[PDB]
């Protein structure tokens, strides 16, 4: 399960 | 149509060298991390579908004297994504839509300081009876428009 966004700083 | 209308592909600035083509078939092309979508684009900052192309028969207001393009298509570019993306100079937040013109090249992710940066560059290949391509050429300049409850209908069954 890979439900994550990398949001930017 | 032959089979296919608008090419995106990750240039080699991007750190994607890879080639898309939105088969003039399929309305609206998704594009993502989620093969879900008819483009296939895994970039962790991204979401599952960060963003999509959807084709709409353009429209003018009136032509009761003047000869404009006729009632045809344009390619529109839809945003779902959180980061944002980028239309050349245009921002598109989640929930935006900007035309595509042949040559199009749309900022799916871009960041200063992990350097982390991806664009794919639009190019329309075959014109299914378009009225140029997907230039514009109206009232307002190369705008960023909104998206409203059919867009966002498309990618909610996807």
């Amino acid at each position: 399960e890979v439900e994550l966004t990398q949001e930017l700083p | 149509g032959n089979g296919r209308f608008l090419t995106l592909k990750p240039l080699p600035d991007s750190i994607i060298q890879e080639s898309l083509e939105i088969q003039q078939g399929v309305n609206p092309f998704f594009i993502g991390r989620s093969e879900d979508c008819n483009c296939k684009i895994e970039d962790n900052r991204l979401s599952r579908v960060h963003c999509f192309i959807f084709k709409k028969r353009h429209a003018v207001g009136k032509s009761m004297y003047e000869s404009p393009a006729q009632g045809l298509d344009d390619i529109w570019y839809c945003h779902t994504g959180t980061n944002v993306s980028y239309l050349n100079n245009n921002r598109m937040i989640q929930g935006t839509k900007f035309l595509l013109q042949d040559g199009d090249e749309i900022k799916i992710i871009w960041d200063k300081n992990n350097k982390f940066v991806i664009g794919f560059k639009v190019e329309i290949n075959d014109t299914t009876g378009l009225f140029n391509e997907g230039l514009g050429m109206l009232q307002e300049q190369r705008v960023v428009l909104k998206q409203t409850a059919e867009e966002k209908d498309l990618v909610k069954k996807l």
